[PDB]
């Protein structure tokens, strides 16, 4: 009987994997690993990583001008 | 623009409203929007005069896009160089703009046409016993050009290897100079006696763009642009063949080359002893009179290496003196060297063709004093539509990288994520199936590969040959 | 859309004030037009006579074959208790209401009406001039402030209210700013007289303490006049009523005198195109339109380059895409957009694909595509990267002492819906923050 | 139009 509030995130390995990385540069942004599909996150830090995350994508993506 | 309320809209448009202007009683008729800052066109294919419109706008602006109805073409300084030098005038363009546009032109338009417009012919370069001369008609030119840092009826010498300066310089100055080559009258040059059999066919686009080549009735100089397959070989050979001197080509390949002299051959009834082919193999040239000489930029821009034989070659080609060049792939002329064969060669007349007029670096502009503008373009839905042309349906593929190897895309460096993100598994069993399905619809695939290494995994997983830089012919 | 809408409002109201609302003839003849043909056959057959018919009699009119028809009409007019059924001798017995029998006889006979349709001044204004410029103009300028495009007449705070408390038109203090939704970029493609509705029907629910009765009394009034006349002025609560309505750009005032304007007559029955546009391969827009509501709405998806008298022409990009959908706007009604406002050429060159794919196979008849699947497929796939991650709230319950347990909370927790993910090897299982304690108290008894 | 489909691989 243990109850820690904090935000799930669901995704593929491919994310599960580019958040692992910026959880291992930045401990704090993954409070723990669930299975190769979930992480349990900081909740002030899912903003900050929705858009940083989104910065990082958009070195894969080509858009002109 | 004046007195014309803006809407509340207006802001969103920065300097690119154009309703301060009002539209012709006959815009049901007229089929053209002109953009009075940009330059672009936008042409309704689909109302009357659209077939009548859709020449001229190709010949005095460059397409930017040319999708099913709408088409979009983009008036440019080169675009009006290009077409000042055909018999047209800021007059008759501007008269038949009008009457064709739903918009009456702009002053600002006006004055930027009748800038470029008006600086174009009183300069021509000749050439005579191997010497260049910049000829011109005209005396009074001289009290600038001569006066001028750069530069320096009358005609004076010019060395051979400054040309590519001395036209990017005249590119910079008032007078552009134009390079006709009246065939008819030149007897100086021998002649070759060679013509079109009678199962050579000619193409409606073939044709017209051969009219808008020899319209005036003297041979200019520039590039031709068609879709790849549409036929540039059998251009060159009427080009040849109806020019009637010798004309060497130039070709980025030896199979290429190969098939270049075989489809000449069986085109025209070129005399086999007035062929000859200058590749690595074999060098020997034709001892007639005239003939056609067919090798590549690397056997004609080296300086430093050459054989015995291909240095005799050599002197040969730069000893007599050309009439005709005929530059297939052209798009790579502007290279740091293969420019310097176009200075250094003597020929009357340049035709370069490709099917592609862009390249990745700002030298595909040098093209325009290094072998003269572009003079047609063909549309590639239009003729697949007409049925010149296949249709294709084009398709991309996604393919997720698994958990194992994205895991060491994301800790690799650069240069190895290549291969990591190219020899993916999945890409493997995708490959595998759409063979067995394509197999088994009887379709002839080809698989291409730039790297070496990722072609001969493939090709040995898959008990299939592999081509690259390291086969022989 | 429009009469269902109206009918539901209509069916939703307490059958007290119905039989209110019923007094009044004018709004007898607009609620009778909108129930179906087969409600209304009946109703005019039941208003002439002063008598009970049975239900099997009714019945007995109807075909086999518009039996479906029959239940439809008959649980729509039972719905607003237009029918009074009353069962006596054995047999259901069906009978129209008292006021609505009057309301219909004194206005299709022309008895006493008591000015409920208005009286007439005789003097006449220019309707063109003065009454199309001046619903168009204000009209105009609500879509546009509801479109977000800069306008200096701003709203009034009346219909500025409404937008805000309706959930038309979020808006948050916090941001200061005001943004269009999901609702609201529907609102900007029904047609005009669902754009009406749609107000209108927000105006009667905002509405508190005026009664409910007068509100519907003046709108179907309203609908009943006839644009181009005078009409002097009616209730105390219809008189502020009036007065709100002119911010809507419905009446016209001089500053004594109230005129009715198209969009009244609009309200009670519906009445190259503007607004076509051709979409082409490169992600180009060119919309023969000459309108700044199109060209606001257009710039909600369309990254604006330039502007003719004409047309308008803009190119479809991902950040354009992405601020449209952040605004809520499904793909599907972008493309209901498009293809509603397909170019006659579009048309054409869809019509013979079509033709084209049914002569190369007729057997399998292909839906008909205006514009080509390479949009639609792009505009999808920008839509699944925008929903790429997925994440919820909640709490992860683990260290379960018996797998009994642990399987005993779980199962509890997917029948009662709250469940997102469990492991039995490891005994764990996360469940969403709503269900968070219901599981918890689940687990403690 | 195959967007819905589940990711083609083993
Ligand atoms: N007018 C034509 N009549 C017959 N065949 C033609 C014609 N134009 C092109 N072709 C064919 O098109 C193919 C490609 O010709 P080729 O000169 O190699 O094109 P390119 O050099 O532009 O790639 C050849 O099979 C050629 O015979």
């Amino acid at each position: 009987a243990r109850a820690r509030k904090g935000a799930l995130v669901q995704c593929d390995p491919s994310i599960k994997a580019l958040i692992l990385q910026i959880d291992a540069k930045m401990s704090d942004i993954v409070l723990e690993e669930l299975d190769d599909t979930h992480l349990l996150v900081n909740p002030s830090k899912v903003e900050f990583v929705k858009h940083e995350l989104n910065r990082l994508l958009s070195k894969n993506i080509y858009n002109p001008m | 623009p004046a007195d014309f309320v803006p809407d509340s809209v207006s802001g969103m448009f920065r300097s690119h409203d154009f309703s301060y202007l009002r539209l012709r009683p006959d815009h049901a008729s007229r089929p053209l929007w002109i953009s009075p800052s940009d330059g672009r066109i936008i042409l309704e294919s689909f109302s009357p005069l659209a077939e009548q419109a859709q020449d001229f706008l190709v010949t005095i602006a460059e397409p930017i896009s040319r999708p099913s109805h709408i088409h979009e073409y983009k008036i440019t300084a080169y675009s009006l160089y290009a077409a000042v030098s055909v018999g047209l005038e800021t007059d008759d363009i501007i008269s038949v703009l009008d009457r064709l546009s739903k918009v009456p032109v702009a002053e600002s338009i006006i004055n930027f046409i009748k800038g470029a417009t008006i600086s174009y012919g009183k300069v021509k370069l000749v050439i005579k016993h191997n010497r260049y001369f910049v000829e011109t008609t005209q005396a009074d030119i001289l009290q600038m050009l001569l006066n001028d840092s750069v530069i320096g009826v009358h005609s004076f010498e010019i060395a051979n290897e400054s040309v590519e300066v001395v036209k990017k310089r005249c590119q910079e100055i008032d007078y552009p100079v134009l390079e006709e080559y009246d065939f008819r009258n030149d007897h100086r040059n021998p002649d070759l006696d060679i013509d079109l059999k009678p199962s050579t066919q000619i193409r409606p686009y073939q044709e017209k763009s051969l009219s808008k080549m020899f319209g005036n009735g003297r041979a200019r100089s520039g590039i031709i642009v068609l879709p790849c397959g549409a036929g540039k070989t059998l251009v060159g050979i009427t080009a040849a063949c109806t020019i009637k001197k010798s004309v060497i080509v130039l070709c980025t390949s030896s199979v290429s080359v190969m098939q270049w002299r075989q489809q000449f051959l069986q085109w025209c009834t070129l005399q086999p002893e007035n062929c000859a082919v200058f590749t690595s193999d074999n060098k020997e040239m034709f001892q007639t009179e005239s003939g056609l000489v067919v090798s590549t930029y690397s056997m004609v821009a080296n300086t430093r290496n050459r054989s015995h034989d291909s240095q005799k070659v050599m002197d040969f080609l730069t000893g007599r003196e050309w009439g005709f060049i005929i530059l297939d792939e052209v798009h790579v002329v502007p290279a740091a060297m293969f420019r310097r064969v176009v200075s250094t060669i003597a020929a009357h007349a340049k035709l370069g063709l490709t099917a592609t007029l862009v390249r990745e670096d700002d030298k595909i502009g040098d093209l325009n004093f290094l072998i003269g503008p572009k003079l047609y373009e063909a549309n590639w839905m239009e003729l697949s539509q007409k049925g010149h042309i296949a249709n294709v349906q084009c398709a991309e593929v996604w393919c997720p990288m698994t958990a194992e190897f994205y895991q060491e895309y994301l800790r690799e460096t650069a240069r190895k994520r290549m291969l990591l993100y190219i020899m993916n598994p999945t890409k493997f069993q995708a490959c595998q199936f759409l063979i067995q399905y394509h197999e088994r619809r009887g379709d002839k695939i080809i698989v291409f590969s730039d790297n070496v290494y990722a072609l001969q995994e493939y090709a040995l997983k898959m008990g299939k040959p592999f081509i690259y830089g390291s086969t022989p012919q | 859309s429009l009469k269902h809408s109206v009918t539901q409002y209509l069916e939703e109201i307490p059958q007290q004030v119905q039989n209110r609302l019923y007094t009044s003839p004018a709004t007898c003849l607009a609620i009778y037009r909108i129930l179906p043909p087969l409600a209304k056959f009946f109703i005019m057959a039941m208003v002439f006579n002063e008598n009970e018919v049975p239900l099997l009699d009714l019945d007995k009119w109807v075909n086999s074959n518009g039996k479906l028809q029959f239940q439809n009409a008959i649980k729509s007019m039972k719905s607003l208790h237009l029918l009074i059924p009353n069962k006596s001798s054995g047999t259901l017995m069906i009978n129209l209401n008292p006021t609505f029998k009057i309301s219909l006889r004194n206005a299709l006979t022309g008895g006493e009406v008591q000015n409920s349709f208005g009286v007439v001044v005789e003097e006449n204004v220019v309707s063109l001039d003065l009454l199309d410029e001046y619903s168009a103009n204000k009209w105009e300028t609500i879509l546009h402030f509801m479109v977000g495009t800069p306008l200096a007449k701003i709203p009034s705070e009346k219909v500025l209210n409404l937008l805000k408390h309706s959930k038309l038109m979020e808006e948050v203090n916090s941001t200061g700013e005001f943004k269009i939704t999901n609702e609201g970029f529907q609102f900007l493609l029904q047609e005009i007289n669902s754009q009406l509705w749609t107000l209108l029907l927000q105006y009667l629910k905002m509405i508190e303490t005026m009664d409910l009765v007068d509100v519907l009394h003046f709108i179907f009034m309203l609908g009943a006049l006839e644009v181009g006349k005078a009409y002097k002025i009616l209730s105390e609560t219809q008189r502020i009523m009036l007065q709100d309505m002119r911010d809507y750009g419905l009446v016209f005032q001089k500053h004594s005198i109230f005129y009715p304007t198209k969009l009244a007559l609009m309200l009670t029955s519906d009445t190259i195109p503007d607004g076509s546009l051709i979409v082409e391969t490169n992600f180009k827009i060119y919309s023969y339109s000459n309108s700044p509501l199109q060209i606001a709405v257009l710039s909600l998806f369309v990254h604006l380059k330039a502007r003719f008298v004409n047309m308008v022409l803009g190119q479809i990009t991902r950040e354009s895409i992405r601020r449209a959908l952040t605004n809520g706007i499904t793909a599907d009604q972008i493309i209901a957009y498009l293809e509603t406002h397909a170019h006659p050429q579009m048309r054409r060159l869809a019509e013979e694909k079509l033709e084209k794919k049914l002569e190369l196979d007729p057997n399998c008849k292909e839906p008909l595509q205006v514009l080509p699947p390479t949009v639609v497929d792009q505009i999808r796939l920008w839509q699944l990267e925008l929903d790429r991650v997925i994440t919820y709230e909640g709490s992860l319950y683990s260290d379960f002492e018996t797998s009994q347990e642990y399987n005993l909370l779980s199962k509890y927790a997917q029948d009662i819906g709250v469940l997102l993910w469990k492991d039995d090897k490891k005994k764990k299982f996360f469940i969403s923050k709503e269900g968070n304690s219901q599981v918890l108290d689940f687990a403690k008894r | 139009s195959t967007i819905g489909k589940t990711a083609l691989g083993r």
